[PDB]
């Protein structure tokens, strides 16, 4: 499941 | 080319609209990122994260009170209502038009937007830690503990509420600690609603990007998929673009009206 903002 | 982009409107059966912080950034709402988007000594990379909720949610919760509370005097603005009546109106022609927001604010709802999907959650409404079940919240305050907490002065004292006191579930049986539903840092977006932000971005015949940029997140995501389709992009923003799909530069509440009239 995808990352809120890809982790950066 | 406003007249270019025109055309495409009026042949259009099904408009994908996303829409971030710009959008919400022009009714007045803090979004805490930044210079000067601090909310005591904390920014939102501070506080939004299942961490901070874990070690003080006291914090955390006096925070969205604030957040929450702030929403009352804020209202939504010219792109928000031409986004609604442009929905209302198309859809009684059977022309679809869906929202995907990134913004937690309901400010869409408040316009009168139906078919809006809210990728990283409400801040109006909770999730409870035991049970899992999620409620619509516009109470003002939330529970009575905070009343007239979460000032944003750096000097406040904490309210340091006993958890036993923050919301609680209201199931009879469960009780549990309720926590805002809204996507926090480290956390996954839902899978559900991506599935259905998908089907409708594999759908649309013309999509805008408004109060963000096609380029990062979230539009980024999907907004490829759509451009490989041959699908145009329209982005509203404040950002520039060199000399180099379409892009209005400007608040959204100007722009975006005489757009979508
Ligand atoms: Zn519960």
């Amino acid at each position: 499941g995808v990352l809120k903002e890809y982790g950066v | 080319d406003l007249t270019a982009f025109r055309e495409h409107f009026a042949k259009a059966k099904h408009i994908a609209i996303i829409t971030g912080a710009g959008v919400s950034a022009e009714s007045g709402v803090p979004t805490f990122r930044g210079p000067g988007g601090f909310w005591r000594k904390w920014q939102a990379q501070d506080l939004a994260t299942p961490e901070a909720f874990s070690r003080d949610p006291s914090l955390v919760w006096e925070f969205y009170h604030y957040r929450r509370e702030v929403m009352r005097s804020k209202m939504p603005n010219p792109a928000h209502l031409a986004i609604a009546e442009c929905e209302a109106r198309l859809g009684q022609q059977g022309r679809s038009v869906v929202i995907i927001t990134q913004n937690i604010d309901e400010l869409h709802h408040r316009a009168g937007s139906k078919h809006v999907y809210e990728i990283h959650g409400s801040l109006f409404k909770t999730r409870c830690m035991s049970c899992g079940e999620v409620k619509a919240n516009h109470k003002s305050p939330i529970c009575p503990a905070l009343d007239g907490k979460g000032a944003p002065d750096p000097n406040t004292k904490e309210a340091r509420i006993p958890v036993e006191l923050l919301p609680r579930c209201e199931r009879k049986s469960c009780n549990g600690l309720l926590r805002p539903h809204v996507v926090w840092f480290g956390e996954t977006l839902d899978s559900d609603i991506l599935t259905a932000v998908e089907r409708e971005l594999e759908k649309c015949d013309l999509c805008l990007v408004v109060g963000t940029s096609s380029i990062v997140y979230p539009a980024a995501m999907f907004a490829p998929q759509v451009a490989s389709r041959g699908v145009p992009v329209a982005e509203f923003n404040m950002e520039c673009t060199p000399a180099t799909k379409y892009h209005f530069e400007g608040p959204c509440g100007s722009t975006l009206p005489p757009a979508l009239e």
